[PDB]
């Protein structure tokens, strides 16, 4: 439950999955990481919550709201996580 | 719903 930040720098892809958002009933999640892309560069794991991307609070987001400020991140994605 | 990669 330790919280990290992560600055990953572009561009993408970011080589990660997430799985989770307001329509599914469960935080967004950290579902998969690419071997040797950007988000296993930084030390994301495969079960991180992320708390925010952009600075915006994750909580109220759907999945695809999640998705798009990720894909369509300009320069760097920042986001913070907490720890499985 | 689908596996998308980001």
């Amino acid at each position: 439950m330790s919280n990290y930040s992560v600055s990953l720098v572009g561009p993408a892809p970011w080589g990660f999955r997430l799985q989770g958002g307001k329509d599914f009933n469960m935080p967004l999640t950290i579902s998969s990481l690419k071997d040797g892309g950007k988000a296993a560069q930084a030390n994301v794991r495969i079960g991180d919550v992320v708390l925010s991307i952009d600075g915006i609070n994750a909580q109220g987001m759907t999945h695809l709201e999640a998705q798009n400020k990720i894909k369509g991140c300009t320069g760097s994605l920042n986001m913070t996580l907490q720890r499985a | 719903d689908q596996l998308i990669d980001l």
